[PDB]
């Protein structure tokens, strides 16, 4: 109805066939359904070179789906459970019919596996869409998990997504020395990096990718003959500066020589690098400048893709003029512009990896052919021989397991990319997603590309930033941000020779002119020539505003250079826009009762010119504006809304508006680990650290976007009573003093889950097999504390308080206890070394499920939920939604805490003192809207840039009996009078954290120097405690007191005194050295292993042994 | 997942009043006012209703 | 001898004994759940 309810309801709109993780299912949907065709087309039909021609032919490779539909889970149909807790892995075969140009003719058209999908859980071949949350019983899963993460080995692996830099684009950076021209391009296959450079003082030179030396720009164009050098300066420019400054490099050429193409080309016939591939180069003996030449057809290595050499003249010359920036002092381009960062995606890299498998693949197929000749037989080629088949499931795994995209055709070993979804609450479930991981960043210490450029409000995050080294480098894509896959760039060839977009081959070097604005750039693609640029471009917009072309193919229109790009490609960030056809916005304040109730049906607000699509550019053309009440007659687009640049886990803050910006940094990083309910799942499920509540409650100064998330369904932290007190020193840095009676009426459990994981192996030759179950049963715990508590057959224990060092599990564990050559003879299962399954720490869990879950193999687990319920304790965490994460400093009893008047006493307590230096100004009012909400049910929004102000929540509390403020009259438990200053009172919405002070329960009893691998106890592996590293040892010696640093240095780990010198004396005895017992050259000097395992490990590597003593006394 | 049967900062008696909101709820007062028909005074019992999330139904949905 | 075995998704028990995997009667569905013990743990009630 109004001007505003339409623009703030397009969100449940777009919200479902393209939201907020939802561009992860997208792209692996379509590398699912075509790419995988796609790079079918690089059929083998090369691999029987010395044969009667029996290729193999690929007829249709789909996943799962030649002809087939159910093959989208071939393990005989699994849900992600009996995929989470039996371990096994989602699994589609990338089936298909191979077409043998077979000289027995047996063209053999089987679908044959080529290896597995690892499926994406819940895309469009999952068992896990289109169904109801009722449906969603029998696969005993949510409905509402993020969904879009892999099945490794039943452990969650999301794949991060990077930020690698357009490919196929000039980046004109400016040096403080000098210019430099490096078209980074690609051809999907390599970084090759033809870069120019202002090299010495006005001359040109290329790095390509090979070649030995620099080699003078002129000399280029004439190995792309426009051998009438006239033609090469003109070209380049036609004004004073840009012909002078060329000069000097014409100048040298010509003082060389000038030459045409057959001569002046051996001077780069004989200089390529490219030439040391000599042993590469067997057949065609005709390599010489003519046959770099040759080979020069890929020394296109750019994105321009002809065979007469105009093209890549004209790119070059167009480098060699948008290196030479007329004096390039003024002008720069910088690299970290998200229109240049372009997002390759979880799908991407799996498109990578399909192209590689099924290429190495294919390559030891040809080899296998190349070397089965001499077989006369029918299987040269055979499916049977053919018998990698379900092998490119392990590539696969690998790679999403190992985190290594370990290549040789793309020039990558990338590891670090995979990652395990944080699963502390659903929140957390979600941030993990949507998340964006940086890249090369050449120095990533040197902080230019960390500081938020303002090129993306929209599109990335302001807040979300995990503080210390992964600040500004890993990223939430947190909003309506859209994502663009690729595109056909053929209907922009055809608009481009219709629209008035000429052909370059019908012009010389003219292009100084300006007039003619002659950056058109399909996709990096060459160039096109024609003028009128702001009517190619507008109409071009208006056309495919009504329902032609996909709204995704932004143009830019800059002015400082000829810049009209026409990028259709991937990697492009996006966003929706409501049009405001120049003078009102086109949703005309009555598409509401269309946008809400019945038609309209949705998308088709973009075959409408009523909402589209932007990139990064489109928005550098663009003129937005925040709201319509402040359109000003001159804007190209209008905001949907303000509150989507702070996103799905960073729009949890009630009134984001007031705290600063490291407040809402810290707050949108403790939110996502903060114990909370998993879901839907959580009993069904079995994994590691499920820290539950117990009676969680919904937030009560909500967002709009905590709805959308659907996450307030499931609310991560208690609905707490607070006052703002100071009790007594205990406060004082953040700390809260949280009143007992209300941990006892059971504010704030947990539920701490662990796992413990009896992988009961099986083994060749013996067997772990039948070897199932302790029980001795001895007389006092059945038998004894070692096997007290396990069972009838030793297993499980589903409801026992199992302590300390109990057994959860047992096996006599007889591995290879049988040597599995002819060894010995009598260890028929009789050496079993039992290997107990025992750990815990100091407090009782309860074994509350216990799984056998066994895969094919029979490789047992012992699955168990062993839950602990840490009820809090001083030292336990807190967070507050504005990054005020206090500890339980007291815990005070009921009586003592101060009561208003009609009984109310805090649970928490804060003190005023967190506030006036961190300013959250976002707290003073959740306990506004929290007290007027519940005194009278309502169920309020603070939302980013919206909410709900401070008068009308001051008149709710004004109706039901207190202030304005909100400040209630409070008498003291400890004496029984009233406070002499008022106590702000009402809701909060208390998160309560992970690390807590029972898992940091640590200490070391003592640490020796040991033998085995010679170390102390440092760090883990031995025990907890501390760990003196550089800094502490270089505080330790720091002091200034003589024997304190003796003492430090005999007490450090050991002090040792044996014997050892170098007076025929070694590391030995003292009294009678076996070594030299030589009785004049006893020792026994106190050290440390350390330096006796460096004399051992510099014993191989031979040094000076000096070895002498001195005396201590006169 | 389940009712607080008390109001962690009052001491008031809950879980008896859960089943008549889902019965006061299709008499369809506003839940500000099915939770003043029922006792609840204070800022305490109020919280402890109106943000509660029955999980019980949706959890024991699939339970074995 | 004990009958512990019960399946999330055949609701029946089988403990067949070692060397036969896990196979809930009729089905694979080797998710065995093990049932609960009878001793009287006993809970401070705070």
């Amino acid at each position: 109805i109004p001007t505003v309810e339409e623009k703030w309801r397009l969100l449940p709109a777009f919200l479902k066939v393209k939201g907020l993780v939802k561009q992860h299912i997208d792209s692996f949907n379509y590398f699912i359904n075509v790419e995988i065709k796609k790079i079918m087309k690089a059929n083998e039909k090369v691999t029987s070179d010395a044969d009667p021609m029996w290729y193999l032919k690929y007829l249709n490779i789909y996943v799962g789906l030649p002809d087939v539909e159910e093959s989208f889970n071939v393990t005989r149909p699994v849900s992600p459970h009996e995929c989470r807790l039996r371990d096994m892995t989602y699994s589609a075969p990338i089936t298909v019919d191979i077409e043998y140009t077979r000289g027995s003719q047996r063209i053999i058209r089987n679908a044959l596996p080529i290896g597995r999908m690892p499926i994406m859980l819940r895309s469009s071949n999952c068992v896990l869409t289109g169904k109801t949350p009722a449906e969603f019983a029998k696969l005993n899963e949510c409905p509402l998990d993020p969904g879009g993460y892999f099945i490794v080995k039943g452990v969650e692996k999301v794949i991060l997504i990077q930020e690698q830099l357009s490919k196929n684009r000039i980046i004109v950076e400016a040096d403080r020395k000098g210019a430099v021209g490096a078209s980074v391009t690609s051809s999907t296959h390599e970084k090759k990096s033809r870069t120019n450079m202002a090299v010495k003082q006005g001359r040109f030179y290329l790095r390509h990718n090979t070649l030995s030396e620099d080699i003078p720009i002129v000399i280029i164009f004439k190995a792309m003959g426009v051998e009438s050098d006239q033609e090469i300066v003109q070209m380049i420019g036609t004004e004073e500066h840009v012909m002078a400054a060329f000069g000097p490099s014409l100048e040298e050429c010509q003082k060389a020589q000038i030459f045409t193409q057959m001569q002046a080309l051996k001077y780069i016939g004989n200089k390529v690098r490219r030439q040391r591939m000599w042993g590469g180069g067997p057949k065609k003996t005709k390599i010489e400048e003519a046959r770099e030449l040759l080979a020069s057809t890929i020394l296109t290595h750019v994105p321009v893709k002809e065979f007469n050499f105009r093209a890549k003249c004209i790119y070059t010359a167009v480098m060699v003029r948008r290196v030479i920036l007329a004096q390039g002092d003024n002008k720069v381009d910088d690299r970290d512009y998200y229109g240049n960062k372009r997002l390759e995606l979880a799908g991407q890299l799996l498109s990578l990896l399909f192209e590689d498998l099924f290429k190495k693949f294919n390559s030891e197929m040809k080899k296998i052919a190349d070397q089965v000749i001499p077989k006369q037989r029918a299987a040269q080629f055979d499916v049977v021989k053919h018998m990698r088949q379900d092998q490119i499931t392990n590539g696969m795994v690998n790679a999403i397991s190992t985190g290594n995209w370990s290549l040789k055709r793309f020039k990558m070993d990338r590891q670090g990319v995979t990652q395990v979804l944080s699963r502390l609450s659903y929140i957390s479930a979600l941030g993990m997603m949507t998340r964006i991981s940086s890249q090369f960043e050449k120095t990533r210490k040197v902080s230019g590309p960390r500081s938020l450029q303002p090129s993306q409000w929209g599109m990335l995050c302001p807040s979300d930033t995990p503080e210390g080294e992964a600040c500004g480098l890993v990223k939430n894509l947190a909003l309506m941000t859209h994502i663009t896959t690729d595109m056909e760039d053929g209907p922009i060839v055809k608009l481009a020779s219709n629209l008035g977009v000429e052909d370059v081959n019908l012009l010389c070097g003219e292009e100084l002119s300006y007039p003619n604005v002659f950056l058109v750039f399909l996709n990096g693609n060459i160039l096109g020539v024609i003028r009128d640029h702001k009517k190619l471009v507008n109409t071009f917009r208006l056309m495919r505003r009504a329902g032609y072309i996909n709204e995704f193919v932004s143009i830019s229109t800059n002015l400082t250079d000829r810049c009209v790009y026409i990028s259709s490609d991937g990697g492009r960030l996006c966003r929706p826009y409501i049009i405001v056809k120049k003078q009102k916005p086109a949703v005309t304040n009555k598409h509401m009762e269309e946008l809400a109730q019945g038609y309209r049906n949705f998308e088709d607000f973009l075959h409408e010119s009523l909402v589209e699509y932007l990139d990064v550019n489109e928005e550098n053309d663009c003129n937005i504006a925040l709201y319509e009440h402040t359109i000003n007659k001159d804007t190209t687009h209008l905001e949907i809304e303000p509150f989507t640049l702070l996103g799905v886990c960073a729009g949890l803050i009630p009134y984001p508006h007031h705290n600063q910006s490291p407040r809402n940094t810290y707050q949108c990083a403790m939110g996502k680990q903060a114990m909370g309910t998993i879901g839907y799942n959580q009993r069904n499920r079995i994994d590691t650290l499920m820290y539950l509540l117990a009676y969680p409650q919904k937030p009560m100064v909500k967002t709009k976007t905590i709805e959308l998330i659907e996450f307030e369904k499931l609310p991560a932290g208690q609905n707490a009573t607070v006052a703002v007190m100071s009790y007594s020193g205990y406060d004082i840095e953040d700390a809260l003093v949280l009143n007992k009676a209300s941990l006892d009426r059971g504010f704030g459990r947990c539920l701490v889950y662990k796992n413990a994981k009896c992988t009961l192996k099986r083994y060749t030759n013996q067997t772990f097999d039948k070897v199932m179950g302790p029980m001795l049963d001895a007389a006092t715990r059945k038998p004894i504390w070692r096997h007290e508590i396990l069972d009838a057959d030793g297993i499980c224990s589903p409801g026992e308080k199992v302590e300390n060092k109990q057994v959860l599990v047992n096996k006599s564990m007889p591995t290879v206890t049988q040597i599995p050559l002819e060894g010995s003879n009598v260890p028929q299962q009789p050496q079993y070394k039992d290997v107990p399954i025992t750990y815990k720490g100091a407090t009782d869990s309860y074994i509350e499920k216990v799984m056998i879950s066994s895969n094919a193999e029979d490789a047992f687990l012992i699955k168990m939920l062993l839950r602990q319920t840490r009820r809090p304790e001083i030292g336990d965490k807190f967070s507050s939604r504005h990054g005020q994460k206090g500890v339980c400093g007291l815990i005070v009893p009921q009586e003592d805490m101060p009561f208003c008047d009609s009984g109310i006493c805090p649970d928490i307590i804060m003190n005023p003192h967190g506030f006036p230096s961190r300013m959250t100004v976002g707290k003073l009012i959740e306990l506004l809207a929290g007290k007027a909400g519940v005194l009278d049910g309502r169920f309020h929004y603070g939302t980013a840039f919206g909410g709900s102000k401070v008068k009308d929540v001051c008149e709710d509390l004004v109706r039901h009996g207190y202030n304005y403020l909100g400040k209630d009259y409070v008498t003291s438990g400890i004496t029984g009078e009233p406070l002499e200053a008022y106590i702000y009172f009402g809701p909060v919405y208390y998160q309560k954290l992970k690390h807590m002070v029972l898992d940091k329960m640590h200490a070391r009893a003592r640490g020796p120097r040991a033998v085995l691998t010679r170390q102390p106890t440092e760090g883990r592996s031995r025990d907890g405690g501390l760990r003196l590293g550089e800094m502490e040892r270089d505080c330790l010696i720091g002091y200034g007191a003589s024997m304190l640093l003796l003492e430090r240095l005999m007490i450090s780990s050991d002090a040792f005194e044996v014997d050892v010198c170098g007076q025929c004396g070694l590391l030995g005895y003292s009294g009678w050295c076996h070594y030299c017992k030589s009785s004049c050259h006893v020792s026994s000097l106190r050290i440390p292993y350390a330096c006796k395992l460096l004399f051992q490990e510099l014993q191989s590597m031979n040094i000076i042994p000096r070895l002498k003593l001195s005396k201590y006394n006169e | 997942m389940i009712i607080p049967v008390r109001c962690f900062t009052c001491g008031k008696i809950v879980g008896n009043k859960w089943e008549a909101y889902l019965g006061l709820l299709q008499a369809e007062y506003t839940e500000g006012d099915a939770l003043d028909a029922l006792g609840l005074k204070r800022y305490c019992c109020r919280r402890m209703l109106l943000a509660h999330v029955d999980l019980i139904e949706k959890l024991l949905n699939y339970a074995p | 001898q004990p009958m512990i075995y019960i399946c999330g998704e055949c609701h029946t028990e089988n403990e067949i004994k070692s060397r036969d995997p896990i196979r809930c009667r009729e089905c694979g569905y080797r998710i065995m759940y093990k049932k609960r013990t009878k001793r009287l743990v006993v809970f401070d009630a705070r």
